[PDB]
């Protein structure tokens, strides 16, 4: 029959453990561009000649 | 005869009193239980209650966290006879006899 | 209790009782800790 | 080792290599430190970062 | 049908899910348990995990500090081939049907 046994409180540390694959590689090497019109436009030359 | 020994790895004796409770998974792994377990608080175990704390440690570490033990438990919570859940527990007395 | 090598041990010489006999006892109490089970690799029975 | 168990969440799991072949000869199989167990491990490291 | 409630009077279904069990003395009042109880931890209940919720918290609060009941999983625990107690749950399982 301890006197505070029942009365004791669970504190944890302060450490915190990420198990998750967020990396963005392949979104780290793009050249990001801020475009703001309503689509992409640009021209393709074929031959012809 | 029942051998169990307390299912925390290193921690089966405490000196300290409060045996804490590993957390289980016991909703078929959406909940979670997280208990703790303190030993004499009102005097010592005479040796049926060593015997009956070795079996309340037994159905509290292993029968919840179990999937088939819960739907067991589940369709006495269907009988015809089972409301007011205090004779929930006295349904399941008169399965275990 | 002294920190030999970062491990803390108590001494706790006992209790005498016949004038030279100076029972003593030495002691720890352990715990070892695997924060992120991520970058453990292990290869288990290789041959010998 | 905790509350998580490997069959639950499979996040909380160690890489591993098991060199003991399932059916190689009988008595004692037991694959010895071929080259590509060591970069057939190091492949699981790098999954998770 | 069952008919339960959480038996803690005014912490029903709390704010953040983690519904404090209050403590009840198990094994004839020797010792404690003072539990919590996490909710929707992976995923939800999805219309019939309602009913193992229910019957979990209904043999964690009315079951274990019944004086009648641990005596009756003591008897489970001194048959014959109750060892090794993920065995007992088994013999236990099939008593309940």
């Amino acid at each position: 029959a301890k006197l505070n046994l029942a009365v004791l409180n669970n504190v944890f540390s302060e450490l915190l453990t990420q198990e998750i694959n967020r990396s963005a590689t392949f979104l780290g090497l793009l050249s990001k561009y801020p475009e703001r019109k309503s689509n992409i436009q640009w021209g393709v030359g074929m031959g012809g000649t | 005869p029942l051998v169990y020994t307390p299912a925390v790895r290193g921690g089966a004796n405490p000196a300290s009193g409060s045996y804490l409770l590993d957390p289980q998974y016991v909703n078929s792994g959406v909940d979670i239980l997280q208990a703790t377990y303190g030993y004499n608080i009102n005097g010592t175990a005479n040796a049926d209650q060593l015997l009956q704390r070795d079996a309340i440690l037994a159905i509290l570490e292993y029968a919840l966290k179990d999937t088939a033990f819960v739907n067991a438990i589940q369709a006495v919570a269907a009988g015809s006879g089972v409301t007011t859940p205090a004779s929930f527990v006295s349904a399941c007395v008169t399965k275990l006899t | 209790a002294f920190s030999a090598n970062g491990v803390y041990t108590l001494m706790r010489q006992l209790a005498q009782t016949s004038l030279y006999v100076d029972n003593f006892v030495v002691g720890c109490i352990p715990q070892l800790q695997l924060t992120t089970r991520k970058n453990v690799g292990v290869i288990k029975n290789i041959k010998v | 080792y905790a509350g998580i168990s490997s069959a639950t969440y499979p996040l909380w799991n160690v890489s591993e290599v098991d060199a003991w072949d399932a059916n190689a000869t009988g008595t004692d199989k037991r694959q010895a430190l071929k080259t590509d167990f060591m970069l057939e491990l190091d492949r699981k490291i790098r999954y998770r970062p």
